[PDB]
């Protein structure tokens, strides 16, 4: 009613409305889905296309060898956080000559979220990230506008995430102990279910990161082959 | 407040403070500028209380630099502040370039500062509309006009202040290129008097050339105003 | 943010609504006069009466001096008046320090109006509700007289009145003032204007204060009339 | 009537509503309890709200942290604020060790954290921390100490405490008997029975993937240590079997 | 975040200064008199219960060895202003090596009050200072105000019913009044304004005796004067 | 509008925030009594939880609760108000005492400490962005002249000395009791005076609160020339004195 | 900071089967005075990590404080035994610190040795760490052991054996001439004893009261000080 | 009534929405990209005849190989262009090669969003069409106040941009030649524009792959292109 004018005012029930609106903005974005198995983590998303004369916008991003993220929400905040994480990883490798601990990086980004939401005159980032990596083990993490992060084994963001989440919970017990090809196939199934009007090599983004497998997006040829495989 | 946004977008997409500054500009005195060949004419209205006010105190038409000159309409204190800023910038340019500041550069700087005072928090927009006349780096005469919003434009003949639209319409149908100095002064006087009471004490016109800015003598102004009054009737 | 006062913000018609209220307050203060003659400049004023126990000796509440050649009179809030007077003295002495010469009056008025404009534009601080009448003398321009206001606007004048009932005083000045006048005639005119604006047929020696600046013998000096001098002056006025 | 829009404004009745709203928010978050026994102290946290999410790894969401490996610190509220306060506690311990080459005494750390929390409830621009914190420790000589700091910035010492959802029922259960004479190892059964009874969202399958456990006792040489499965599972199974009957 | 909480209203009037003046008008009265060879500042403290000690609360202070001060308003504001006045006098003495002139110190304090009225995020002082002193330029008695404007008085009163007290004081006053007569007149005015019964521990007085240090009369002296 | 949301004068000259802070201090309904004699000063309070959202539980160490602290070995204090405010105030008092000792070479006097704390409270009242600390307090000590001194301060920053004072609710009705007891006293060994002052303080608190004052429910401390340190008496002697009163 | 006053003599670290062995004399000379004859010059950062010392004592103590608190911070946010920093991590950290101090022209008059095991597949000690209070040794591949040197100017490197101070001439020669691969503990101790005896005979700042520490699959072991047989 | 960075119930910043609404007015501009290069054209809304027509320019050059076309608030557009060229020259100083168009638009969007603390004070309220050529190829990008930038093959901005983009959709086809692109762009601009097209009524610029240098068509080139314009 009148407790949503600032991000520092607790409502009578004890809720911050600005952070909730940031979460709403995150939900309003496009789709995405991440899955992991014994080895390899597969991330997939729908690159938004605004018109037939517009190439679809980049969706997935690479932060460092074996580390990649997907975005949902405000693009500017996604860019800011991506720059922050890339600089953190590069500095860690520069002054320690080793890969950065992914959990520490997620802690750092969540702490940035917290700092931004705490002080007045500043707004909470209206973007949600989907961290996927292999630091001696496949890991998937999710962040939120309020300083908070969780670690998943199957995740979806925004858009019509209900269908993808239903599919993921329906087939979760098969993800473990399945080859990379079937992992990619299942991720594509989940994305297509969320699509609700077809998947093409142009409007879909796919990436894999696993053991002895640095983060690399799937090229056009293999992506089209997998799309044909799922189509049949 | 201190370091907090004051000029913000309205629901329709308008900067209300900027429009209020434009309204204030529309409140002030009138001014007119003409150019031709290698010289310009600047005219501005005057308004003083007889027998009490000292005419010399008014500084509506001013010289920024050896060559450039300026006229304005709107708030006077802001006019003085911006004029001091512009003179400091002219001398800084002359230090760092060892060349007199061209009219285009100073017009760009005036637009830049007016825009800056519209986009930073804790300061309200500059409520003045100015017009500068000078010579380009290639010894070519040009006059620019700058508004509170920061939008600038070069003109061949222009008018600002109260009833600026009417004087603009008058100029649009009489301006001619490479006119004589007497003809230019006559046109400038006619334009300023179109929307101003007829008297030799309500105008202070000046002429800009490469040599220097020369203020027209009162006797010549009296003769000119008498002639235009005779023609009008 | 919720308690912000909206001070340095343009009005729907471009007036800021704060310089307006400051000027309105100015119009309620005591009246101040200013004249320029062939022998000096006069800043006769009217003293506001609070009680009968105020020290008559010295105690000048309207006219002050900023330098040996510059002196002004106030028509507004006394606190702002005092701090602006201090700033003016600082500015004059800084100019003398820098250039080893006395500051022309125009420079000082320009500086003080610049600080008033700065207070009117930057920050969220309220403007100064004081209007002066700076008058003095210098070689470059001779006797001069100006008139400021909260907006930082200034203008030259040969004869003026500011404050409450400034309209009637200005009318009298315009009706009677002449291009050249003796210092005595100037004082008589200032006293007449003060009496008329006060709506009193005869001014009271305890209700007014006069002063004048003159360049006698090449050394500019100011004189502030004391009760006996104003008494003799009013006796002369009544005689005429 | 405008007296609850800022933490820096006192109400006509002399009361900061903006802090009572924080209290109400905290009381609705996940519940955390901690108590002391002969051998040591046990801290348990119940993440009942996350039962809807079926994609979180088993026992990955942990709300129990430690400082100096011998002081247990836990919270019940916003994750970001709790993390900020934990980092401040670590920084305070670091400064203390640098200055005096010795671990910070607990009763000083609690005071410093209480001051830090309270410092955010007397300005209008800053947002007060929405979290309730518990700090506890144990040593063979001085026995267990438990302290509870709250948004208002008040620290009090307890022999057993519960915060969050259903705190009243849990407290009623805790004061049912005296735990100063029970051993740390056999107290797990009672804790499990209490969380099963009081909370109406957790069942048999929820007990091994939503409740976090830890102790500081003599078995761990009085150092922080998460309880491993081989110990937890027998007690969990026994408790569920007892409840079922 | 630093904006002016005191702003001009339609017709100005600086409402906050008016409210500060109202606060001053409701506090305990305090008056002062300038005599032929000395100045007096007197005030009345409400009859204290048996638990208070008048030695702990003092409404008469001294800034220098010759300058005394009294107030009527908020005690905390008075204390802070007193500390700053002492600091100003100390720095003046450090620079010019002498006792600070009364007019100069009044100017500094008035400037401070004005700045506090102007700056953002603050509210005006809620008292009305009253400074008496002696220097090479004779005696002086000035009054500060929340607005920051000072007045040069010969005899004045501030606080509750200050108009009636001022009228009474004017009724019986002279430019050539003796110091003892001035003390007597101050006592009479305070008694008239009190509307009760006065006695030791109910009044406080300070006097500047010619070229002698400013003195705060003790209980016995005022008791003797009361008879 | 907002005439009382900040430390702003409002009409008829009233800083309502001061009154609201004082009333919040009063609402804590914790009573503290201080009384000075000769070469001895006694400060007594209740060992109970304040009044707020949280209530006292069975598993609460009642010994830990206390409303009396000490700024320095010789200078003692007793705060009453919001818990966080009380902790912040005692920490500020400790800091001021320590800085005074560092910058002057000798231990601070309780009078100067009270004045400085009042100055900080005045600074808080002056500006708008600072909330008021709703915590009143008493300070006790001995000066260089080997005499006791006791002072009181409120959220308004009004520090005042006293010879017998009370913080908490029913202060107006308690001034009468304190006056009566002091008058009865006015009608002794260096240690007998200590005992008399202690019994006077205990009796005053009993009369004001109007019940037993279980020895486990009250806490008393004393500073005297015999000791000069702010040492708080143990439970056994408090119980013995209470039995004597009966 | 402005020059050594109280200094250590030298340290010798060598990797052998079952881990690494590091020895140093227990003496800190105050110029040519030998004020302190019982000083611990070999510190411990964590299990599978130790720090050497040959230089000014104050700087060594400050660096020890820094490293131990870095280890505390690492533990505070630790969740799996793989999260513990390796000797390479600490070596790079100290190298960076030394480089920064050099760039500021305020070095630490020290020559540090950081030695440990950078592999976690051999023992389960780090899964339950114990800072306060405290089977058969497992053979360790030499690739899993780490020894790193750090110089005043930040120069750093890694090798199979490192020495500082005067040990860089005598003990270094002896090791290069005789050091073997996968030598049992007895042989390594014999070699270290020969090196330290040679130093004792031809080094004024040395002494025969010796501290020997071993980093192995069982953790860090401080052997009881003994006097050189001579 | 609210801060510059106050979220809405739906998750959109109010100021960003108002700026996006404001950018809907101004001179119309069109841009096209083909394998041979990129072309930009502007309405050139000339005011009264007293203007020189040279001071008012709608086609600036961020760098030798990059062209731009603004719409909305002119002063904000000039500020953004100044920052863009400063950063492009900084890139050229730091790296011998020339800045890629993608990086330039990234920096411009970063500045545009700088207003939110995470200095400036409010959204810029400008919409920019950048076009250029690099080693990667010829391409053009579109930037709006919200910060989100998008690559385009044939786009339009300014008042009536809906009609211009509709026509571009109806006509633009891949594998087009540079002359075809020029004639198509001028056809669309003429169609959407109010008055009759002429030498001084519209302005054009183009960047070629072979040249890789920004080139602004003068009166002669525009006269030639209009002469061969189908009608």
């Amino acid at each position: 009613n009148l407790y949503d004018t600032d991000n520092i005012i607790y409502s009578p029930e004890g809720r911050l409305y600005q952070v909730e609106y940031a979460s709403e903005a995150i939900k309003q974005g496009t789709c995405a889905v991440a899955i992991k198995s014994k080895d390899y983590v597969v991330v997939s998303g729908l690159k938004k296309c605004i018109s037939k004369l517009s190439f679809p916008q980049e969706k997935i991003f690479k932060i460092d060898d074996y580390i990649g993220i997907s975005m949902s929400g405000i693009t500017s905040d996604a860019k800011v956080l991506t720059k922050f994480m890339q600089n953190e990883c590069l500095s860690h490798k520069f002054l320690y000559n080793e890969n950065i601990n992914i959990e520490s990086l997620v802690r750092s980004v969540a702490d940035k979220y917290q700092k931004n939401t705490q002080k007045s005159s500043k707004r909470a980032f209206g973007v949600g990230l989907m961290i996927a990596a292999y630091h001696n083990e496949p890991c998937i993490f999710e962040t939120r506008p309020n300083g908070s992060y969780f670690e998943y084994d199957a995740l979806s963001f925004g858009a019509r995430s209900h269908a993808s989440k239903t599919y993921l919970e329906k087939n979760l017990h098969l993800f473990e102990e399945c080859s990379l090809e079937e992992l990619i196939l299942h991720c594509l199934k989940a994305l297509k279910c969320s699509l609700s009007s077809e998947l093409t090599i142009s409007n879909t983004a796919l990436a894999v990161v696993g053991k002895n497998h640095p983060w690399q997006e799937i090229s056009s040829l293999q992506l089209e082959e997998y799309l044909s495989k799922v189509k049949m | 407040s201190y370091d907090r946004a004051i000029t913000v977008f309205s629901p329709d997409g308008h900067l209300l403070q900027v429009e209020h500054a434009l309204e204030a500009v529309k409140k002030g005195g009138c001014a007119v500028a003409i150019k031709s060949s290698n010289f310009a004419v600047l005219a501005v209205e005057k308004k003083n209380i007889p027998k009490l006010q000292n005419p010399k105190t008014t500084e509506k038409l001013i010289k920024l630099d050896e060559h450039n000159c300026l006229a304005f309409a709107g708030l006077n204190a802001d006019a003085r502040v911006l004029v001091n800023k512009t003179r400091l910038e002219c001398q800084r340019y002359y230090l760092n370039m060892d060349e007199p500041a061209p009219v285009d550069y100073i017009a760009k700087y005036v637009a830049k500062v007016q825009q800056k005072f519209t986009h930073r928090g804790g300061v309200r927009p500059f409520g003045i509309a100015t017009l500068i006349a000078g010579f380009k780096n290639n010894k070519e005469i040009c006059i620019y006009q700058t508004e509170p919003s920061g939008i600038y434009a070069a003109w061949k003949a222009q008018a600002i202040g109260k009833n600026a639209k009417i004087v603009q319409e008058f100029l649009e149908k009489n301006y001619q290129e490479n006119m004589e100095q007497k003809d230019c002064i006559f046109l400038a006087l006619k334009a300023i008097f179109e929307v101003v009471e007829l008297s030799s004490k309500n105008v202070e016109v000046a002429l800009l050339t490469e040599k220097d800015l020369t203020f027209i003598e009162e006797q010549e102004i009296n003769s000119m105003v008498e002639l235009i009054d005779q023609e009008r009737t | 943010r919720r308690y912000d006062s909206r001070t340095t913000t343009f009005s729907p018609e471009g007036r800021l609504y704060q310089v307006e209220y400051a000027l309105e307050a100015i119009n309620n203060a005591s009246i101040t006069i200013g004249l320029i003659t062939k022998d000096g400049v006069i800043l006769g004023a009217d003293k506001v009466f609070i009680s009968k126990l105020i020290d008559k000796a010295n105690n000048y509440e309207k006219i002050y001096k900023i330098d040996k050649h510059i002196f002004c009179g106030v028509a507004g809030l006394n606190a702002d008046a005092n701090i602006l007077i201090n700033q003016s003295r600082l500015y004059a002495q800084r100019y003398l320090y820098n250039y080893n010469e006395v500051q022309p009056v125009s420079q000082l008025v320009v500086q003080i109006c610049d600080i008033k404009q700065s207070y009117t534009q930057y920050g969220g601080l309220r403007p100064y509700g004081v209007s002066f009448l700076i008058g003095g003398y210098d070689t470059k321009d001779g006797y001069q007289l100006y008139h400021t206001d909260p907006s930082g606007n200034y203008s030259g004048w040969f004869a003026t009145a500011i404050g409450t009932n400034n309209l009637t005083a200005s009318s009298v000045l315009k009706q009677e003032w002449k291009n050249d006048m003796t210092l005595e005639e100037g004082l008589l005119l200032a006293l007449k204007t003060l009496a008329k604006s006060t709506d009193t047929e005869i001014p009271k020696s305890e209700k007014i204060e006069l002063a004048y600046l003159t360049n006698k013998d090449g050394e500019v000096y100011q004189k502030y009339l004391t009760e006996k001098e104003i008494e003799e002056l009013i006796k002369l006025y009544t005689q005429k | 009537a405008g007296y609850d829009l800022s933490v820096s404004t006192f109400s006509p009745d002399g009361r900061l509503y903006q802090v009572e709203y924080i209290y109400k928010s905290i009381n609705n978050n996940n519940t955390a309890l901690c108590l002391e026994c002969k051998d040591g102290i046990i801290c348990c946290c119940i993440n009942s709200n996350m039962d809807k999410n079926k994609m979180i790894k088993k026992n990955s969401y942990n709300r129990i942290y430690h400082v100096n490996n011998n002081i247990i610190i836990t919270y019940s509220g916003f994750d970001g604020d709790a993390r900020n306060i934990i980092d401040r506690a670590r920084s305070e311990a670091n400064t203390y060790y640098y200055n005096f080459h010795t671990n910070i005494p607990l009763h000083i750390l609690v005071n410093r954290i209480s001051l830090y929390i309270h410092a955010y409830t007397l300005y209008w621009h800053m947002r007060p921390f929405a979290a309730s914190i518990i700090i506890s420790s144990f040593n063979e000589k001085d026995k267990g100490d438990i302290y509870c700091i709250e948004p208002n910035g008040a620290c009090y010492k307890y022999s057993g405490i519960v915060i969050g959802k259903n705190k009243e029922m849990f407290k009623t259960e805790i004061e049912k008997k005296d735990y100063k004479d029970i051993n740390v190892r056999d107290a797990i059964e009672d804790i499990y029975k209490f969380i099963l009874t009081s909370d109406d969202h957790m069942n048999k399958n929820n007990l091994q993937n939503l409740v976090n456990f830890s102790w500081i006792c003599k078995e761990s040489s009085y150092e922080f240590q998460n309880i491993h499965e081989e110990i937890l599972t027998p007690a969990l199974n026994k408790a569920v079997e007892y409840i079922e009957k | 975040y630093s904006f002016s909480l005191t702003t001009f209203s339609p017709t100005g009037k600086l409402v906050q200064i008016e409210y500060a003046l109202n606060r001053v008008s409701s506090s305990s009265p305090a008056l002062g008199i300038r005599a032929k060879n000395g100045v007096i500042i007197a005030t009345e403290k409400k009859s204290p219960n048996e638990l208070i000690e008048e030695n702990s609360i003092f409404k008469i202070q001294q800034i220098s060895e010759h300058i005394g001060i009294v107030y009527a308003g908020m005690p905390g504001d008075f204390r802070v202003l007193l500390k700053r006045a002492r600091k100003e006098a100390i720095r003046y003495s450090l620079q010019y090596g002498s006792e600070i002139l009364v007019k100069e110190l009044v100017k500094i304090i008035a400037s401070i009050v004005q700045e506090f009225t102007q700056t953002g995020g603050v509210r005006p002082f809620g008292l009305s200072l009253l400074i008496c002193g002696v220097d090479v330029y004779g005696y002086h008695l000035y009054q500060i105000d929340p607005s920051g404007c000072y007045f040069n008085w010969m005899a004045t009163c501030v606080g509750k019913d200050y108009q009636n007290n001022m009228s009474f004081l004017e009724k019986r006053y002279n430019k050539d009044i003796e110091i003892e007569d001035a003390i007597h007149t101050a006592i009479l005015t305070l008694k008239e304004s009190y509307e009760g019964v006065l006695n030791e521990k109910n009044i406080e007085i300070g006097v500047a005796y010619d070229n002698k240090p400013f003195k705060i009369l003790t209980q016995n002296e005022i008791k003797d004067y009361l008879i | 509008m907002y005439d009382r949301h900040l430390t702003i004068f409002s009409p008829d000259g009233n800083l309502y925030q001061i009154e609201y802070a004082i009333k919040a201090v009063k609402n804590t309904n914790i009573t503290s009594v201080g009384v000075k004699g000769e070469n001895c000063a006694v400060i007594i309070s209740q060992k109970k939880m304040a009044t707020q959202y949280i209530s006292q539980d069975k598993l609460l160490d009642y010994n830990n609760i206390t409303n009396i602290y000490n700024i320095t070995d010789e200078i003692g204090c007793s705060m009453v108000g919001m818990p966080g405010d009380c902790l912040s105030m005692v920490y500020k008092a400790r800091s001021e005492a320590s800085e005074f000792l560092y910058s002057n070479g000798y231990n601070v006097n309780a009078e100067t400490l009270c004045r400085n704390i009042c100055d900080k409270i005045q600074v808080y009242t002056q500006h708008a962005y600072m909330r008021l600390h709703a915590c009143s307090g008493m300070i006790i000590g001995i000066d260089e002249n080997n005499k006791p001194e006791l002072f009181k301060f409120d959220p308004s920053g009004f520090c005042a000395g006293y010879r017998a004072c009370v913080i908490g609710n029913k202060e107006q009705e308690s001034i009468s009791v304190l006056e009566r007891l002091l008058e009865k006293r006015k009608k002794e060994t260096i240690d007998e005076d200590i005992r008399n002052t202690t019994i006077l303080a205990i009796e005053a608190l009993q009369t004001i609160l109007a019940f037993d004052l279980k020895a486990s429910e009250i806490e008393v401390a004393i500073v005297s020339t015999k000791n000069r340190n702010f040492t708080q008496i143990s439970e056994k002697e408090i119980d013995n004195y209470l039995t004597y009163i009966a | 900071t402005l020059g050594p006053v109280v200094t250590g003599t030298s340290v010798i670290a060598i990797k052998y089967k079952h881990g690494i062995m590091i020895a140093a004399d227990r003496k800190a000379s105050y110029g040519s005075y030998a004020k302190f004859q019982n000083v611990e010059r070999i510190f411990k950062i964590n299990n599978k990590t130790v720090m050497g010392f040959s230089g000014e004592l104050a700087d060594a103590q400050y660096l020890h404080e820094l490293l131990t608190r870095k280890n505390i911070n690492n533990l505070s946010e630790k969740k799996r035994k793989e999260d513990m920093y390796t000797p390479q991590h600490y070596h790079s950290y100290v190298s960076r610190v030394f480089y920064v101090r050099k760039n500021r022209i305020d070095p630490l008059f020290n020559n540090i040795i950081i030695a440990g095991i950078n592999s976690q597949k051999y023992d389960n000690n780090d899964d339950n760490v114990l800072l306060y209070t405290n089977e058969e040794y497992k053979e360790i591949h030499k690739d899993d052991l780490y020894i790193g040197f750090v110089d005043m100017h930040g120069t750093n490197f890694c090798d199979d054996y490192i020495t500082t101070g005067y040990a860089r001439y005598f003990a270094l020669t002896l090791l290069r001439d005789h050091y073997k691969d996968n030598m049992t503990e007895e042989e390594a101790r014999i070699l270290i004893n020969e090196c330290l005896r040679i130093l004792y005979f031809r080094d004024a700042t040395s002494s025969n009261f010796i501290q020997i520490v071993k980093v192995t699959s069982k953790g860090v072991e401080y052997e009881e000080p003994y006097i050189l047989p001579c | 009534d609210r801060g510059v960075n106050t979220f809405s119930p739906e998750g959109r910043l109010f100021q960003v929405e108002y700026a996006l609404g404001a950018i809907k007015l101004g001179s119309t501009a069109v841009g096209i990209c083909v394998n041979d290069g990129v072309i930009l054209a502007s309405e050139r809304r000339i005011s009264s005849t007293l203007i020189e027509k040279d001071s008012v320019e709608k086609l600036l050059s961020i760098d030798d190989h990059i062209g731009c076309a603004m719409s909305g608030l002119m002063a904000d557009a000039r500020t953004l262009i100044d920052y863009a060229r400063v950063e492009c020259n900084h890139y050229k100083f730091i790296y011998n090669e020339n800045i890629n168009i993608k990086s330039c638009v990234e920096l411009i969007s970063e500045l545009a969003l700088d207003f939110s603390n995470l200095i400036m004070s409010r959204p810029f309220g400008v919409a920019l069409l950048i076009g250029g050529v690099d080693k990667n190829g010829p391409c053009l990008w579109y930037t709006e106040p919200s910060g989100t930038n998008t690559r385009f093959s044939a786009a339009s901005i300014g008042s009536a941009q809906e009609g211009a983009e509709l026509l571009l959709q109806e006509n633009y086809k891949k594998d087009m030649t540079f002359e075809q692109a020029e004639i198509l762009a001028l056809t669309v601009l003429r169609q959407v524009m109010e008055d009759k097209l002429s030498t001084s009524n519209v302005e054009i610029c183009a960047i070629k792959k072979s040249d890789q240098t920004f080139y602004k068509y003068n009166t002669d080139d525009i006269s030639r292109i209009i002469d061969v314009l189908p009608s």
